[PDB]
């Protein structure tokens, strides 16, 4: 593993040095009292309930919410970041070997850096029951949630809890009630859930994907629940309103991405095959697809709306920073936002740290340069940052590849089912969604319907949604690239 | 890398051969003709003996650091070190040398043992030290004229001067033989020739020479030429000691 | 404190008649002395002793500013060292730069001092060795880093004496002006008095 | 100078100290002296000390042009001096034969048996590669050198870091010990020398000889070994007569003496980078 | 290219265990005290042995007890392919010395010759594998051509290791592959080696036998030797009377 893991990140240029002595140097030394001298532009919320949920052993823990009510009837929430940038000022050696690291690798076992391991789960990150400093945004909302006063202020707080998606919900709805945090939670999640299916009626398009994170006794695929779901929203509302704020201060230097929306020559792959099943989509729009994905539910096929979900991300292209001067597209398919920016997590990305200094500056918390106008640089270091995440998927994607190859040769398994997504002429693409695997399968005479995408061997016929069984074979021939192999049986 | 020297650049070569250019011809001349000569004795201080002379674009300084204990095997020595100053010549060399100064110095040291009597001078080496400021033309024989001078100076025994005279050919049609030359002349010639000799006693000490080609009979006339050179420059040394000797007799 | 951390040890090496390693900060220098000894009749001069400094660094060859280096400490030497007292003998002073973190000079004269005393050959007086780098501000810093030093527009390397803090050696790198080196010749002064009550600490520990 | 001579009062008891197998400071035959291995503040730099015997490493870096020969691997370049506060007898250009021996010894023993990768630090094949020279000072002179001076060529090219370096095409980046972290070298076996004296033609023999023990002896057999027992050289010197089974011998002692050794130096490093890792410029092992 | 065919044939065509022809002789230079000559293949050197005569200025070195031995070492510029300069004064040729001078110190007998040098010198016209040996055993054929007393025939040659198998009176081309290659000189009378070198990486178990290959190729070399200097003396002695 300890080779692999170098190949792959040296081939696809994936820096994995160290950090160098300069770059340690800029850094803060380690007694770290919260400083009142920087703390005068800020605030004091202190004295106020907050529980950041983390996901299973995690220490770059950023977010922070909370649900304060109000003599109104109203209630205010709120967000709260690490505010990085203080620690990360401009025209350093730090601000380089953090751009050129442009974001955080987690492969299956370890996480390549962008931020030391100090800096980034012991000053920066939201730990429990230590005054941190922080960005925040704060709204006022009813029990409808609709923004009615909103704030971007720098400040200082404590994070009473950094809690876990199951502690959370059983927090949540265990029937135990307090003062503290619960009582946020719960009257968080309400909001979230009506948030939720507001913008689901306001088009934003949901979906899925065959995902399997290892521990690697048996794998494990990840599991859904209402927390995950509420952040999410939570935090997509604060990108929003971050976003269009730095929009309406600065129009033509600054970091937004798009994501363009897909010709139509890509969905009638999966228009057909929901004809083929006798279930109309209309792929005109973004809506469209999403509200008929809901419908084409059928009984005989209770695992299918997730089938054509996937047959759709096949298709949706890339989502892409940029900036807001040197184009004018502004809009963004997935979501079906005009307007979206990254803010919540520059631990993990360097587009937030860049968001951060642009809205501080429209705060007035900050003092501008010019490399923070200059529409060259800026898009270069974009360009850059998106061949960084491009990057970074390909190898997270090799890595869980090596440890499937690694898995079935501790354990030769063979004889799985699976059903159908594509049908080619060579091969006969499959799914498994215990081992959360798709496939190809070769034949190399046959009889290949494109009109209606089929294959005909003179015993039998392949259709999409069909189901077949498969023997998984690796070779190793070539100790490169030890490959797959599936034979079929029924 | 010399380790008794500054650091310098590994290689270095001149901008001449980056140049572009036929370089001028002399052309015609008096073939038997002298250069104007300056030759004084007396010019250190710190040397029991030493002289300078110069001929044209000829530039040479020769010191004598004298008797330094160090029959026939109680018999004299001297030990000579022929030097060419770096800043002399179209191309620079190193100081230390090692190929054409050792001859040189081998000449040198030919064409002295003769004069020089070294009976008188016995367990004992004279240090001649000749140095080269600027290269005009017939140089070896310049040094032995001047280490001459510089020995008859700090008043060591003798039998007779040395005189020298250098000769080239000329590469034409007709070659003749070209009388006390320049640098020009000298690179862009067939044939070099260098005569050493005592005059009185009308006996060579040290000659040398070396030819593109050449014949008997044309080295033959190029030694009696050389010769009758050597003959008509030795009074102007005559008259240099004899000045040199004055100012030590008025010196007190 | 102006200067910094540093600090000396005698009688490392069995061989020689007498050692020191000096080191501050992380410039380290390591002297050793053969005492009075023997002498060829080319080197030796009747009614004193040939004082020979050989100084060598740690990488490549020794050229030529290392010998001028080593004559500066060879005249200074000559300067205190009584050699009246051992005619037609020969006192050597081998130096050796373990490490090389500027300052240089100023620790290889301690550790000669250090040595002398060791080998306890007659000397008249202690000497010391620091050294001032005058940035382009004029602000002076003793005891520089070889960091001061590139970023500097001067250098002085001072050699002092022990009776009447005077001047006998000075070194410099740079150009620089009057009032800055008698001011830099001052605080020098007071340096020196910092490494004469060094030097007693140490050889009162060692004398126990 | 010169060396005071020997008496023969000495002598004589050494012989005979040696032919009741009784050394002087109170060792056996075949045992080394307390070596220590400190380390300095830069990469590269190691005073190793046996007993009194104290010599310095330094290990130093250059990108240069290549020989045309090996366009490919890079360049290694050995030199010993013996510094006049090793002993009075070693003046600038008198002791050469020393030298010499222990040059070509040295040379051969590293180079030739490829304990670094001469390839691995190739940059530019056939324009510019590294070259690492490796310069030894003789300190304090009390007997056995060879074993000394490999020790610390070894720990030293152990102990060192080059500059990182970039490359696309023949576009080279060097950069700063600040900007990235040095790279440290590529070896494939630690080897160290062993010195054996031989006393009365080749009746008696010693490990680790003092200074006096080296003048009082007739042959000296120096062996290389590394911890997989494979002999890289083996030399004799003095005009001895020795035989088979006595080399024979020698080689199963160097064997054990070099893993120990060995054992040693790989502890010292780890403590040097332990305390790098926590905050201090030094490392210290004892035997 | 190969070293050792399957079949046990080397390139030259000799198998492991045998060596080259040597081809001698003594008295090439009647100027001297002693001289010899001797191509062991290839390689060609040529001894000279200025015998045991006074030392000049003295510079108090003369020994008193025994005698001064002062070997020279020379590697002409045209030995190899490659051409080289500067043969003597080289960090080699001296080693070299020292090491024929050690040898010849412990066989030429000094005790009986005190205070005269012994002035030995070697070069090498052309070399071709096995450099070192060549120049000892014409050295010790000089030697006795000199009527040097001297302990017994100081013979030497080399050997080295390939295909776990042991070669003696290596050549160029296995010399340069970077085997194994251990030389040394012995004096076959009482078995005992007065010089022994070697320069390469191999285990430990391998050494016995490459060392009594090279052991035995030695001994060969002396009955080579040894049948020329019979002869020498033969015809030496029929022409006195
Ligand atoms: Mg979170």
């Amino acid at each position: 593993k300890e080779t692999e893991t170098e190949v792959l990140l040296l081939e696809h240029d994936v820096p994995h040095q160290p950090f160098s002595q300069a770059v340690l140097s800029f850094l803060p030394k380690m007694p770290w009292s919260i400083t009142e001298k920087d703390m005068k532009n800020r605030e004091d919320l202190r004295h106020l309930c907050i529980c950041s949920v983390d996901p299973p052993g995690c220490t770059d823990i950023n977010d922070a919410l909370h649900c304060r009510e109000l003599e109104n009837g109203n209630l205010e929430v709120g967000v709260h970041i690490a505010d990085v940038s203080h620690f990360i000022r401009p025209g350093n050696a730090l601000d380089q070997e953090s751009a050129r690291r442009g974001t955080t690798v987690y492969l299956c076992e370890k996480r390549i850096d962008m931020v030391p391991e100090l800096l980034s789960s012991n000053l920066c990150s939201l730990k429990c029951d230590v005054d941190r400093l922080a960005f925040s945004c704060i709204w006022e909302m009813n029990h409808n949630a609709e923004i009615l006063k909103t704030k971007f202020t720098k400040s200082v707080i404590n994070s009473k809890a950094s809690l876990t998606y199951a502690e959370a919900q059983l927090r949540i709805d265990s029937a135990n009630m307090n003062d503290d945090i619960t009582t946020s939670l719960r009257g968080l999640n309400k909001l979230a859930k009506i948030l939720k299916k507001r913008r689901i009626e306001k088009g934003a398009l949901t979906l899925s994907s065959p995902e399997v994170r290892f521990h690697p006794i048996d794998l494990q695929t990840k599991e859904l629940r209402e927390t995950n779901s509420m952040v999410e929203e939570f935090m997509l509302l604060a990108n929003i309103s971050v976003a269009k704020k730095i929009h309406e201060e600065f129009s033509e230097h600054a970091l937004l991405r798009k994501h363009p929306a897909p010709p139509p020559s890509n969905y009638e792959i999966l228009v057909k095959a929901a004809r083929s099943r006798n279930l109309e989509i209309k792929t005109d729009t973004a809506k469209s697809l999403a509200e008929s994905l809901d419908q084409a539910e059928s009984p005989t096929f209770p695992y299918l709306n997730t089938l054509l979900r996937i047959l759709a991300t096949r298709c949706m292209m890339q989502a892409v920073y940029f900036c807001s001067g040197m184009d004018n597209d502004f809009h963004h398919y997935g979501l079906a936002s005009p307007i979206y920016t990254h803010f919540t997590s520059p631990i993990r990305r360097y587009a937030d740290v860049i968001v951060h200094r642009l809205l501080a500056v429209a705060i007035g918390a900050d003092c501008t340069y010019p490399e923070l106008t200059d529409k060259h640089k800026l898009a270069d270091i974009c360009k850059n940052l998106n061949f960084r995440h491009k990057m970074a998927q390909y190898a997270q994607r090799a890595s869980v590849a090596f440890h499937t190859q690694l898995f079935f040769k501790s354990n030769g398994i063979v004889s799985e089912e699976a059903y159908i997504l594509f049908v080619r002429k060579n091969a006969i693409v499959v799914l498994i969604p215990k081992y959360g695997l798709e496939g190809t399968v070769f034949f190399e005479q046959l009889i290949y319907d494109d009109e209606i995408p089929s294959l005909k061997i003179e015993d039998t016929v392949f259709h999409v949604f069909d189901k077949v069984k498969v023997k998984i074979m690796l070779d190793s021939s070539n100790l490169q690239h030890q490959k797959i192999r599936m034979s079929l049986v029924e | 890398g010399d380790h008794r020297r500054i650091r310098g650049p590994e290689e270095s070569q001149p901008p001449q051969l980056y140049a572009a250019d036929e370089e001028e011809a002399p052309g015609t001349r008096d073939p038997t003709r002298l250069r104007p000569v300056y030759a004084r004795a007396g010019l250190l201080s710190q040397a029991k003996g030493s002289a300078y002379l110069e001929a044209g674009g000829t530039k040479v300084l020769c010191a004598v650091s004298g008797p330094r204990q160090a029959p026939a095997a109680l018999r004299g020595r001297l030990l000579c070190d022929f030097r060419r100053a770096p800043f002399a010549g179209r191309r620079r060399r190193a100081p230390p040398g090692g190929c054409e100064e050792r001859e040189l110095a081998l000449a040198l040291q030919e064409a002295l043992e003769p004069a020089v009597r070294l009976g008188r001078y016995p367990r004992a080496q004279l240090e001649v030290s000749a140095l080269l400021l600027e290269d005009g033309g017939s140089a070896l024989a310049a040094a032995l004229t001047a280490a001459a001078l510089a020995l008859a100076d700090a008043g060591v025994e003798m039998y007779d001067l040395v005189v020298g005279c250098g000769l080239s050919l000329a590469p034409g049609p007709a070659p003749t033989w070209l009388l006390d030359p320049t640098r020009l002349e000298e690179e862009r010639a067939a044939a070099g020739l260098t005569v050493a000799l005592m005059p009185v006693l009308n006996q060579v000490a040290g000659l040398l020479g070396s030819g593109e080609g050449g014949l008997t009979e044309s080295w033959a006339e190029a030694v009696r030429l050389g010769l009758e050179g050597c003959q008509r420059l030795y009074p102007v040394l005559q008259q240099s000691l004899v000045r040199a000797a004055r100012r030590r007799g008025a010196a007190a | 404190c102006s200067l910094r951390h540093f600090a000396c040890e005698q009688n490392l090496l069995s061989r020689p008649d007498g050692s020191a390693s000096f080191l501050q900060g992380d410039t380290s220098v390591l002297a050793g002395v053969y005492g009075p000894a023997e002498v060829k009749v080319s080197k030796e001069i009747f009614n004193k002793a040939t004082l020979e400094v050989i100084l060598r660094p740690k990488i490549g060859l020794p050229g030529v500013a290392e010998k001028s280096r080593e004559r500066l400490i060879r005249n200074t030497c000559e300067a205190v060292v009584l050699g009246t007292l051992h005619p037609r003998t020969s006192i050597t002073v081998v130096l050796q730069v373990v490490s090389d973190a500027g300052s240089l000079l100023a620790c290889c004269l301690n550790a000669a001092c250090m040595a002398l005393v060791d080998a306890g050959v007659p000397m008249r007086a202690l000497f010391c060795g620091v050294a001032c780098a005058l940035d382009s501000d004029g602000t002076l810093v003793l005891d520089p880093t070889s960091k001061q030093e590139k970023e500097a527009r001067a250098v002085l390397t001072f050699a002092l004496d022990s009776v009447e803090r005077k001047l006998l050696m000075s070194s410099t790198k740079g150009l620089y002006s009057d009032t800055e080196l008698q001011q830099c010749l001052a605080a020098a002064q007071a340096a020196s008095q910092h490494v004469f009550r060094f030097y007693r600490e140490s050889l009162q520990r060692r004398y126990s | 100078m010169k060396e005071t001579p020997l008496s023969n009062c000495e002598r004589r008891f050494l012989l005979r100290a040696i032919e009741e197998k009784k050394r002087l400071d109170g060792r056996q035959t075949y045992d080394y002296r307390n070596i220590r291995i400190s380390f300095g503040t830069d990469y590269g730099c190691c005073i190793v000390e046996l007993g009194k015997t104290r010599v310095l490493g330094q290990v130093s870096c250059e990108l240069v042009s290549p020989k045309l020969n090996r366009a490919t691997e890079g360049i290694l370049f050995f030199n010993l001096e013996l510094s006049q506060m090793a002993a009075p007898a070693f003046e600038p250009g008198r002791q050469s034969d020393l030298l010499v021996k222990l040059n070509r010894l040295m040379e051969r023993c590293l180079r030739n048996s490829k304990c670094i990768d001469t390839e691995s630090l190739c940059v530019v094949a056939g324009e510019k590669v590294w070259q690492i020279r490796v310069d030894l000072h003789l300190l304090n002179h009390d007997g056995n050198i060879i074993d000394a001076a490999s020790i610390a060529a070894i720990v030293a090219l152990c102990h060192f870091r080059r500059p990182d370096v970039s490359v696309q095409g023949d576009e080279v980046t060097l950069y700063t010990p600040e900007e990235r972290d040095p790279v440290p070298l590529s070896i494939h076996h630690m080897p160290i020398c062993v010195s054996f004296a031989f006393f009365q033609q080749g009746t008696y023999l010693l490990v680790d000889p003092n200074e006096r023990e080296e003048r009082v002896m007739d042959g000296l057999l120096v062996i290389a070994m590394n911890k997989h027992r494979e002999i890289c050289t083996i030399q004799s010197s003095g005009g001895i007569m020795l035989l088979k089974d006595q080399v024979l011998r020698c080689s199963k002692i160097a064997g054990v003496k070099v893993a120990e050794i060995t054992e040693l130096i790989l502890k010292a490093l780890e403590n040097d980078q332990k305390v790098r890792k926590e905050g201090g410029k030094f490392g210290f092992a004892e035997s | 290219l190969e070293l050792l065919s399957d079949q046990g044939y080397r390139v030259d065509g000799r198998r492991a265990g045998e060596l080259r022809k040597i081809q001698a002789r003594m008295g090439v230079f009647a100027q001297a005290d002693g001289s010899a000559y001797i191509e062991q293949g290839n390689t060609k050197a040529l001894a000279v042995v200025y015998g045991p005569h006074e030392i000049r200025g003295s510079r108090a070195r003369a020994l008193p007890d025994r005698a001064l031995v002062n070997c020279q070492y020379s590697s002409a510029t045209f030995s190899t392919g490659e051409r080289k300069r500067r043969p003597h004064g080289d960090r080699k040729s001296c080693e070299m010395g020292l090491q024929l001078r050690q040898t010849f110190e412990a066989a030429i007998l000094t005790q009986l010759h005190p205070r005269s040098q012994i002035d030995i010198y070697v070069q090498v016209l052309q070399a071709d594998g096995g450099t070192y040996a060549a120049c000892v055993n014409a050295a010790t054929l000089a030697v006795l051509d000199a009527g040097i007393p001297m302990r017994d025939f100081v013979c030497a040659c080399s050997a080295g290791f390939v295909d776990g198998t042991a070669l003696a009176d290596l050549s160029h081309v296995e010399e340069a592959a970077g085997g194994p290659q251990l030389a040394l000189a012995l004096l076959p009378a009482s078995g005992q080696i007065a010089l022994l070198e070697m320069d390469a990486r191999l285990h430990e178990d391998h050494l016995e036998r490459v060392l009594e290959a090279a052991a035995q190729a030695a001994r060969d070399v002396h009955t080579l030797l040894d049948r020329v200097v019979r002869q020498h003396v033969r015809e030496a002695s029929i022409l006195l009377g």
